[PDB]
């Protein structure tokens, strides 16, 4: 079941050919990962030590681990409301892991063949055994995620086969001790606990909005590179503006620069802030004279 | 070509390019791709949906007992086919589109297949859509005289009213001798839109045989077989009350096998008795 | 996985009854047809995830003799067409020639039914 | 003799074009050279161009046609082999006039001018200033004129007629549905200027198929640009069903509607059907004008030819006012 | 056998006798011209294979005497039919659920048969070999044919014939053609020498 | 006319794709065997990699040429061409959210000097909320009729083809050949066609749909140095697009084109009254306020309509009573069955 060579008139295997398959699993092979570093990562600080320690630890230090004499933790499971820091800490923990790493999305699982989708993932974890110690990040399981019911006449079997070949060259036989893996899901209802065996996706680790003190952090972190006032405060933007999931707070940051240039000086105030805030959102509603 | 399906190829001084028509096949590009010959026809499409939906059955004039409604479909059937001068002089724009609604059983099927048979005209089914709308109708043109069948499905949401109408749609406005018939169960459970006067020009009914069109359907079923030097069938039909087309011919066979039972070669008197009198179930 | 009973916790009369329907044909066979009937074939581990199911044929895998066919159902299907058809015949008659044996086909949902109407070709191939 | 150069085809030429010519799709065009061409297998194949001929059917990949022995891409795909090959451009037209609609007026004259003034006088809109408007919904309760007389009508005296109805546009097997008005908005497209018919829209008998296939007459209707893509003429029995999303008064523009009859109308399109027949002494609005207390268009074209068909299974092209009533209660009672 | 069908020249020696239009004959190699007809090559006979008793089936009365009555019975007793006027039936179709009669009574006809009961499960017909399927299927009729009696049993059909087809992707372009044929099969066989159809299926 | 004598030194080369390499390397011809071969004579090892697919010829069996990859059904998406000719004059009554449009739109222009000196990085995508009147796409047809760049118009059902996963395979494919062409960018129609935000595990009916959305709002933030695909995106439909696509990364700065004012909706009126050979004087603020709260993307019909009222009337120019009769034939008679209060309240 090797892949043999072998000539084309004569027809005797001449050598043999390390074992292979498409560049379609291939692809997942960055190498360009770390520039996002612990650092710019903020407010988080209990998952990072969480994951951290979940995942790189094992990596670099598993005999002391193993002097205590329990198992490797499997993957970690990372979940949050709309957008958080899920896929920047997939990039950051990856980012200075010094190990091999690969981006395997949820919807490159699924075609339109039957084998293609199944041949892939079992392939997806043959690279990452060949190549281990590595470990797996799975952005959007909501793909492969759309759970069994008790399916009359349309159905779907074939996100069936994908995710129930996934969760076998997972928890299925024994050797799963090499590859650890990283999920990041914004939904967590659309799962069965298949995909949830104590041990096929360990820690379940929570993504909160920022508190009040994380947004404040985060409008430092992207507005590094920008010329800020020192007549600022990072403060009251946090309090007067507490909804946001962290993604709105980094582009608070951008286009509160837009608009800073949009003005046309070279160098940002508050209420470019302050004032750029009332972008994010708006939705209109003039004709107010009455909120008194 | 068969395996792979295209190519450009030439033909022959002795073939004569004139005649060879689409659909035709018979090739000869024996190494370089140039004609030879022609072959047998092999069967166009149509003789494919009709000898594979082999559901036609060859019916002529057999109907048992039904004279109003083979007077009523042949008074809408093969006047607008072999007799149009007399509506084109009558002032009459044209009938078309028959709906035959009966029980299941009695009529269906078979009097749309005999009188397009009697008058040879051509009897295309699309009864289910299994393996191949809106190409049929080519099909039919060329015919060049023809008639579309339908199906009846409530029991033994937008079924085969929408290819119904589909296809008056296009045949309303329209290569004109094509009459479509469309057989269901009831008159009420079909759409709204045929209920439009008049886009079925003729609703034939069916009724539920009677006592005489029973020994009429039971006299010709029973002049399949083999019976005795008298039967005097009445009896049989005496217990007709609520029967079907179907009805008959079945309890006809199973009175056959009950004569088939004890070996014997007539069909007595009784193996009807215990044929019908088995069959109320 | 050398894995024993050992490892099989809290559930003994499921495991030493899997054993007996399992095995226990190919220890004693004689002692069935003088009951006077054909021992049973299969059994379906039918329960809520975790629970030790897949492992418990693992135990069954390391604790007896004949080749135990161990294989995910999913890694069945392939991409040509009647191509599973063959692996499945060609799995049976490979337990027609080395017997007994015991076949384990896991997590069957891939090829397990409640049979379709409409999806035509990603289906009715299964 | 300039057909002097014309022969040098068939013998220096025609020998590389003229052989067991294979046929197989076109692929992406690398640059005036070459192409790749995926043949009738599947197998790609990076073939050479020809001087002479004149390219202008390239389009990634249309049916190309190749040579057997070396690869190229000899010939083009004329003998287009049309998909649609039964949507009703219509070159045998049917039998319907100005005259013979003869009932709501006001509204064929509107649809008059809103088709067919853009082709039979086009020289108002530029020389006043506006642009013409798009198709119409001609939306009416059921018998209400035909709706699909007044484009029928509308079809005679114009340039190609291309339609497609609601069944047309729905679909079973799909799951791709929402192609047949990607290439019948490409089709129609192509004529310029072609008349499109959605046929009575509506929609019923999962959903989302639906939803995605009105967006995509929606959308294909008003994305970016039009060719002369009037005739978008919209036939409706339920205006209030149909999601109004379709009119931006740019997606569809001024539409045009009726009330059913009038007696006006039940006499005067009365009129126009028994004028084909033969009926002189006692031709009635009493048993037409209050009899269903209003008729349908149609139940009066039902009770000319079930009336004639009547007193024809009897093999008379007489007068008979009486049998008229066995044509009544035989179609509406 | 290699895809197509496609012309030829056949030679004088061979007489215009046995080539029915399923005939199986052979052609030349690097030719393609016909040489001779051949035996029907091809399925097992099923020769006393399996065994359950039509005494301890159980239960199963009329469905057992509408088996007996409309296959092995019309076998032996083939001129009776002929004597009567009523036609044997020619398939028999056995629905089932969830399946309680199908495979002991399909099972313990193939005992007093004395006719070729030539058994094949309806699921290797589809094969990876592109356009086999039908010429596979051909064989096992004209097998059961050459045979006579026999009784083709082919279970299961809702592998092979199914309501929904799919005009793209060939998964089924072939399905539909070993429907197809097949269906063009049995009607091929009105001239009733002897080879009745059974067929079982879960579900109908 | 002559290329008989280069013919003959062409080679046909048959596509194969590339894989591992040792040198040698693994083609695959996908109908052949999939086999070993190494380069001809000049095209450098480091020229040739995985993945990508190379022409082999079929004497001897070896390749010549590296080939671009292939984009087959989307190939009619592409940046369109040419482009429409309205423009920023064109669609008016707005005046301010086309200049928070067209500072996104417009920088691979003089803007990146400003961006790269104040260490700005643009916002990436656009979205464009509106009920179905306003120019939600007409000021999609201005940033297309001037961009300096691409124009990739993608609707919102070329996405939605009926095989499990291949609308994926379309998105994705997609976002390849937009990487490969700087300062590209791209435009959704319609989105709301992949919406139904994410629904349950029981009668599952959108999920293809979702996953096609899915790999979508994946290419918009995900692992990716991310080239410079200034998307923008218009629909008429608010939240039936579920998070994670609203969500600054993807799809900020959202613009919304409401109903135009008093003061903006005549202006709009006078873009259409650049025709028409009008009377000398027109009360145009007048036809604002009889109107008033109709919809940007109609006015059109007014303009239309009553231009067909002066063509009836056999006139050559148009006076105030054949506005005033449009205005009575176009907002009365034409909100019984025109509605948008329906898609006022989704805003
Ligand atoms: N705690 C945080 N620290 C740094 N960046 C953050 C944080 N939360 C959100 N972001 C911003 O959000 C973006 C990444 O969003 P992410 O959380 O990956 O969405 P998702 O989890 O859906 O992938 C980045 O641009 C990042 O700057
Ligand atoms: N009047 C009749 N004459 C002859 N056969 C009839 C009659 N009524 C019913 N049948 C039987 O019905 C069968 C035809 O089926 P059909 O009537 O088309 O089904 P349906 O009742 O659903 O229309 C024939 O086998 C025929 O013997
Ligand atoms: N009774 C048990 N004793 C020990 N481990 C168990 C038990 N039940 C379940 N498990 C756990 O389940 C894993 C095996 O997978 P399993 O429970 O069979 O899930 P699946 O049924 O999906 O294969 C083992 O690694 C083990 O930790
Ligand atoms: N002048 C007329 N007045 C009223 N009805 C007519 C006239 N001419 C034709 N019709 C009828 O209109 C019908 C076709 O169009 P229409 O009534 O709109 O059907 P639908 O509304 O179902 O599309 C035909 O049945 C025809 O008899
Ligand atoms: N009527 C019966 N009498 C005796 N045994 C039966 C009967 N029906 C089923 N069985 C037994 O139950 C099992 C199930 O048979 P069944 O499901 O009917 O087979 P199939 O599904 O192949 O028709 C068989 O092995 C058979 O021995
Ligand atoms: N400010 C404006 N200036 C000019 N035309 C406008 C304006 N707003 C809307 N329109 C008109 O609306 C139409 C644009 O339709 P569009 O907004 O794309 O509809 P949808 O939002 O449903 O796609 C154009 O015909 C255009 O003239």
């Amino acid at each position: 079941g090797d892949l043999v060579g072998v000539n084309k008139d004569s027809y005797l295997i001449l050598e043999t050919l390390p074992t292979e398959y498409d560049s379609r699993v291939k692809a997942m092979e960055v190498d360009e990962r770390p520039t996002e570093q612990y650092s710019d990562i903020g407010g988080l600080d209990k998952q990072i030590q969480e994951l951290v320690e979940a995942i790189v630890l094992p990596m670099n230090h598993k005999e002391k681990f193993e002097n205590l004499g329990i198992q490797p933790p499997k993957g970690v499971l990372m979940y949050g409301p709309p957008g958080t820091g899920k896929t920047l800490l997939a990039r950051a923990c990856a980012a200075q892991t010094k190990a091999t790493f690969l981006k395997l999305a949820g919807p490159q699982l699924v075609q339109m063949f039957i084998g293609d989708g199944a041949k892939l993932v079992r392939d997806a974890f043959a690279l990452a055994k060949e190549k281990a110690p590595s470990i797996i990040f799975i952005d959007e399981l909501d793909a492969i995620g759309t759970k069994r019911f008790d399916s009359e006449k349309a159905g779907d079997r074939e996100v069936q086969r994908t995710m129930l070949e996934l969760l076998n060259q997972l928890d299925g036989f024994q050797p799963n001790t090499q590859v650890k893996v990283i999920a990041a899901t914004n939904r967590v209802d659309i799962l069965d606990p298949a995909l949830l065996r104590s041990g096929r996706l360990d820690r379940k680790i929570e993504f909160p909005m920022p508190n009040e003190e994380a947004r404040a952090r985060i409008m430092q972190i992207h507005s590094r590179k920008m010329n800020v006032s020192p007549d600022v405060n990072y403060e009251e933007l946090a309090r007067c503006t507490d909804d946001f999931n962290g993604a709105q707070c980094k582009a608070v940051c951008v286009e509160a620069g837009m608009i800073a240039l949009r003005r046309g000086a070279t160098e940002l105030t508050h209420e470019d802030y302050m004032e750029g805030i009332l972008e994010v959102q708006a939705k209109k509603k003039a004709n107010l004279q009455y909120y008194a | 070509v068969h395996p792979e399906g295209k190519f450009v190829v030439d033909v022959d001084k002795n073939i004569d390019i004139n005649d060879v028509t689409p659909n035709c096949r018979v090739a000869l590009r024996n190494d370089s791709y140039t004609l030879h010959k022609i072959l047998p026809n092999k069967v166009d499409p149509l003789v494919s949906l009709m000898m594979v939906e082999k559901v036609p059955d060859s019916t002529y004039e057999m109907i048992g007992g039904l004279d109003k409604q083979i007077k009523e479909i042949k008074e809408v059937i093969e006047l607008p086919v072999k007799h149009p001068e007399l509506f084109e002089a009558l002032g009459i724009a044209q009938p078309k589109g028959v709906l035959l609604y009966g029980p299941p059983g009695t009529g269906k099927t078979l009097l749309a297949r005999a009188v397009a048979h009697h008058t040879d005209c051509t009897f295309i089914r699309v009864s289910g859509s299994e393996l191949v709308v809106r190409e049929l109708f080519v099909m039919a043109r060329e015919h060049a005289p023809s008639i579309i069948f339908m199906d009846e499905i409530d029991s033994i949401s937008g079924g085969d009213s929408e290819v119904q109408r589909t296809m008056l749609e296009l045949l309303n406005q329209l290569t004109k001798n094509i009459k479509v018939i469309m057989a269901t169960n009831r008159i009420d459970i079909l759409d709204s839109a045929l209920l439009r006067p008049g886009r079925i020009d003729r609703k034939i009914e069916f009724p539920p045989p009677n006592e005489e069109a029973r020994l009429d359907i039971l006299k010709i079923h029973s002049r399949k077989m083999n019976l005795t030097r008298g039967i005097n069938l009445r009896k049989i039909a005496e217990l007709m009350p609520g029967a079907s087309g179907a009805e008959v011919k079945g309890v006809c066979t199973e009175a056959g096998m009950y004569a088939l039972r004890e070996r014997r070669v007539h069909v007595t008197q009784e193996d009807f008795e215990m044929a019908v009198a088995k069959v109320m179930q | 996985g050398n894995v024993s009973y050992s490892e099989i916790g809290g559930l003994s009369e499921q495991i030493r009854e899997l054993r007996e329907v399992i095995e226990l044909p190919l220890t004693n066979p004689e002692l069935f047809q003088r009951v006077g009937i054909i021992p049973p074939k299969g059994c379906l581990l039918y329960g809520p995830p975790g629970t030790g199911k897949t492992l418990l044929a693992r135990a069954v895998a390391s604790q007896l003799d004949c080749n135990f066919l161990k294989v995910v159902s999913s890694s069945i299907v392939d991409k040509y067409i009647g191509e599973s058809a063959r692996l499945i015949r060609e799995m049976f008659n490979y337990a027609r020639d080395h017997q007994p044996c015991i076949i384990f086909m896991d997590e069957i949902d891939a090829i397990g039914g409640r049979r379709f109407s409409e999806g035509t070709s990603a289906d009715r191939e299964i | 003799p300039l057909e002097e150069k014309q022969e040098e085809e068939r013998s220096k030429v025609d020998d590389l074009r003229g052989t067991p010519m294979s046929v197989g799709t076109l692929e992406e065009i690398i640059d005036d050279n070459h192409a790749i061409v995926s043949t009738s297998v599947g197998s790609e194949h990076y073939v050479s161009i020809l001087s002479f001929v004149d390219k202008d059917l390239l389009e990634p990949g249309c049916s190309v046609l190749l040579n057997h022995k070396v690869h190229a891409v000899i010939g083009v795909l004329m003998d287009d082999t049309d998909p649609l090959v039964t949507v009703m451009k219509v070159e045998k037209a049917p039998q319907e006039t100005y005259a013979d609609i003869g009932g709501l007026d006001n509204q064929i004259q509107e649809i008059k001018e809103s088709v067919e003034l853009p082709l039979t006088h086009p020289e108002y809109y530029e020389e006043m200033g506006i642009k013409p408007p798009k198709g119409v919904i001609l939306y009416g309760p059921p018998g209400t004129g035909k709706t699909l007389l007044a484009k029928a009508v509308a079809n005679q005296t114009s340039a190609t007629f291309l339609r497609v109805v609601g069944s047309e546009l729905i679909q079973k097997y799909l799951g791709d549905g929402p192609k047949l008005v990607r290439e019948l908005f490409r089709v129609a497209e192509e004529h310029a200027p072609s008349i499109v018919f959605i046929d009575e829209i509506d929609a019923i008998g999962g959903e989302r198929e639906i939803q995605r296939t009105m967006l995509e007459l929606l959308n294909q209707l008003d994305g970016f640009d039009s060719r002369g893509d009037v005739k978008v003429i919209m036939a409706t029995n339920r205006i209030e069903t149909l999601d109004p999303a379709l009119i931006r008064p740019g997606r569809i523009d001024r539409k045009i509607e009726f009330p059913l009859p009038d007696e006006k109308t039940k006499k005067r399109i009365f009129q126009i059907h028994t004028s084909r027949m033969t009926l002189a002494d006692d031709v009635t609005l009493d048993d037409l004008i209050m009899a269903k207390d209003d008729l349908s268009g149609a139940d009066i074209k039902a009770i000319c030819t079930e009336a004639g068909l009547m007193a024809l299974r009897e093999r008379r092209m007489k007068v008979t006012n009486e049998d008229f009533k066995k044509s009544k209660e035989n179609v509406l009672y | 056998t290699t895809g197509s069908n496609y012309y030829v020249r056949i030679l004088s020696t061979i007489d215009r006798e046995l080539l029915k239009p399923n005939a199986s004959v052979a052609l030349h190699k690097h030719s393609n011209a016909l040489v001779d007809v051949l035996p029907p090559e091809a399925m097992l006979t099923s020769d006393q294979k399996p065994d359950v008793m039509y005494a301890d089936i159980g239960g199963m009365d009329i469905q057992k005497q509408e088996v007996r009555e409309a296959v092995e019975l019309p076998l032996t007793h083939f001129e009776l039919y002929k004597q009567i006027g009523i036609d044997p039936p020619r398939g028999v179709l056995m629905y089932g659920p969830p399946g309680c009669g199908k495979t002991m009574l399909a099972k313990a006809v193939a005992h007093h048969t004395t006719a070729a009961f030539i058994r094949v499960v309806g699921s290797e017909f589809v094969q990876k070999y592109l356009g086999e399927g039908p010429r596979m299927v051909r064989d096992v009729f004209r097998l059961a044919k050459e045979n006579a009696p026999a009784i083709i049993f082919i279970d299961e059909i809702d592998a092979i014939a199914t309501k929904r087809f799919d005009a793209q992707t060939g998964a089924d372009r072939e399905v539909q053609r070993i429907l197809l044929e097949l269906l063009n099969q049995m009607d091929g066989f009105d001239q009733n020498v002897n080879v009745k159809v059974i067929m079982a299926t879960n579900r109908a | 006319a002559a290329d008989k004598q280069t013919l003959q030194s062409e080679q046909p080369l048959q596509v194969a794709r590339c894989t591992k390499i040792i040198p040698k390397y693994i083609i695959n011809v996908k109908q052949f065997a999939k086999f070993v071969v190494d380069l001809s004579d000049q095209v450098a090892p480091t020229d040739i990699e995985e993945g990508m697919r190379v022409g082999v010829d079929r004497n001897k069996y070896q390749i010549h040429i590296p080939l671009p990859p292939k984009i087959d059904p989307t190939v009619t998406m592409m940046q369109v061409e040419e482009k429409p000719d309205v423009t920023y004059s064109d669609v008016g009554g707005c005046k301010e959210q086309i200049e928070k449009l067209r500072e996104v739109v417009e920088t691979p222009l003089l803007h990146p000097e400003r961006f790269v000196n104040l260490g700005i990085e643009p916002p990436k995508g656009v979205l464009l909320f509106g009920p179905p009147g306003t120019g939600k796409t007409l000021c999609a047809r201005a940033v297309a009729n001037r961009t300096d760049a691409c124009f990739i118009r993608v609707i919102g059902s070329e996405l939605v083809q009926k095989y499990v996963g291949e609308g994926a395979r379309m998105v994705r494919e997609l976002f390849e050949m937009a990487r490969t062409k700087k300062a590209c960018l791209i435009f959704f129609d319609e989105i709301d066609a992949i919406g139904g935000a994410r629904f349950d595990d029981g009668a599952g009916g959108d999920n293809e749909v979702q996953r096609t959305m899915l790999e979508l709002i994946n290419q918009l933030d995900g692992f990716d140095p991310r080239g410079n695909i200034k998307v923008l995106m218009a629909t008429n439909r608010p939240d039936t697009l579920d998070p994670a696509l609203m969500r600054p990364g993807r799809l900020d700065r959202k613009i919304e084109f409401s109903l135009p004012d008093l003061e903006g909706r005549t202006h709009i009126f006078k873009i259409h009254a650049r025709s028409m050979s009008v009377e000398r004087d027109i009360r145009f603020e007048l036809l604002a306020r009889l109107c008033p709260n109709s919809t940007g993307a109609e006015i059109r019909s007014v303009c239309t309509e009553a231009g067909m009222f002066a063509i009836r009337a056999r006139r050559k120019i148009a006076t105030e009573k054949d506005f005033l009769e449009a205005v009575n034939k176009v907002i009365k008679s034409y909100a019984k069955f025109s509605a948008t209060p329906r898609y006022m309240t989704y805003n």
